[PDB]
């Protein structure tokens, strides 16, 4: 979904 | 690709005062969540790049919020207030919105200060060089600004061309001036030949071209 | 704190393969976020090269074609960069980053047919009670190298430039102190020269 970067899971 | 314009090379300002940095791009970074994904970066000299706003104007940590960012669907402004000296570097807007991520060109900002002429050093070629069959002879301007500064290089006072070579520091962050090094390099055979080495330097903050020499 | 680190050759021949390696710390790359390598040409330019994500998926910048791969040891908690068939037109400093606010310190790698080659350094003699000094590293390759003054104990005045690349091919790089003339007479300088891809040290003393 997002274009930002996905932080911890 | 997304292309990503800073029509500006760089940008000169008196610390104090305030300044805007732009960035273009091709295609509208607005995504359907409703952020807009244009970046900024400031790189100092011989430092990695710092995040300072992402998602257009969220304020990355570490960041004092002189720093701000705006802007919408394909223009985009990075302000700062209050601008210090040490904001010196060059500044790189990215989009973030489509692969390949890419970047503005970027734009230096230059810091504005009162002129300050170079001190002026000159070192003949040292002996231990010498035993190689080469000669090297350097100039040093220390400290000086604005940028522009002129070398001429004179041997035995014939002005030397095609032999010389220099390069200059980045503002410096601190006080704001710019230092430079020449090099002028002679084999030892010519070196030994002449008797009168003069680096003669043109500069704003000088009163007259300024000369430094010595004796082989 | 996560910190990023690249390592790997400073100096690639053209058509062969580079390769360069990311070791991260206080973070495990399986966990989240994208893993990025980022390049800067000489003239300053930046490119986005691609990322390896925390499940092991890529994207990679069309302008680099079917050269690049970017793949992980999650066991190791590094990531590698490889660029096949390389030209000097990839001669640049390497950053590997955690997305957009965690870099590394930038590796050089120049592509280039020429050997490695350690410098001469050579004493730049001190001559208002104003002085100054300096070591000239003249003829080394590639880049970088790093200077120092006294082991670091001295860094006010301190000016290392920019080195140039000579006609030849081989660098020339000036460093310099400006020093009061008073201390000429009691104080030892030593500047401390480190060329990595020569395995080369010198430490020069600076003498009037």
């Amino acid at each position: 979904g997002s274009p930002g970067t996905p932080g911890s899971r | 690709d997304i292309v990503m314009t800073q029509a500006a090379p760089s940008v000169p300002v008196t610390p104090g005062e305030s300044v805007s940095i732009s960035c273009r791009s091709s295609k509208s970074l607005l995504h359907s969540n409703g952020n807009t994904y244009l970046y900024w970066f400031l790189q100092r000299p011989g430092q990695s790049p710092q995040l300072l706003i992402h998602r257009m104007s969220n304020l990355a940590s570490g960041v004092p919020d002189r720093f701000s960012g705006s802007g919408s669907g394909t223009a985009f402004t990075l302000r700062i207030s209050r601008v210090e000296a040490e904001d010196v570097g060059v500044y790189y807007c990215m989009q973030h919105l489509e692969y390949p991520y890419t970047f503005g060109g970027g734009t230096r900002l230059e810091v504005k200060r009162t002129v300050a002429a170079p001190s002026v050093f000159i070192f003949p070629p040292s002996d231990e060089q010498l035993k190689s069959g080469t000669a090297s002879v350097v100039c040093l301007l220390n400290n000086f600004y604005p940028r522009e500064a002129k070398v001429q290089w004179k041997v035995d006072n014939a002005l030397q061309s095609g032999n010389s070579q220099e390069s200059v520091t980045e503002q410096d962050s601190k006080d704001s001036t710019y230092s430079l090094s020449s090099t002028l390099t002679l084999s030892k055979a010519d070196y030994e030949k002449h008797k009168v080495y003069a680096c003669e330097v043109t500069h704003q903050g000088l009163s007259s071209p300024v000369t430094k020499s010595f004796n082989r | 704190d996560v910190q990023l680190q690249e390592s790997g050759p400073g100096l690639v021949k053209p058509s062969q393969s580079l390769s360069l390696t990311c070791s991260v710390t206080d973070y495990s790359i399986t966990s989240g976020y994208y893993w990025n390598w980022i390049r800067q040409f000489p003239g300053n330019k930046l490119e986005w090269m691609g990322y390896i994500s925390y499940d092991g998926s890529n994207n990679y910048n069309p302008s680099l074609k079917n050269r690049i791969s970017i793949t992980r040891d999650p066991s190791k908690d590094q990531f590698f960069l490889n660029l096949n068939s390389v030209t000097t037109e990839d001669t640049a400093t390497y950053y590997c980053t955690r997305g957009s606010l965690v870099w590394g310190q930038g590796t050089l790698v120049t592509v280039s047919a020429a050997s490695t080659k350690g410098p001469s350094v050579f004493p730049l003699a001190p001559s208002g009670g104003t002085a100054a000094l300096g070591c000239l590293v003249k003829d080394y390759f590639p880049e970088p190298v790093t200077v120092s003054w006294n082991s670091g104990a001295l860094t006010s005045g301190v000016h290392t430039f920019p080195a140039v690349l000579q006609s030849s091919g081989l660098y020339s790089l000036s460093s310099v102190v400006t020093v009061p003339s008073s201390s000429l007479g009691t104080q030892t300088y030593i500047c401390n020269v480190n060329h990595k891809p020569s395995n080369t040290k010198v430490d020069k003393k600076v003498e009037p």
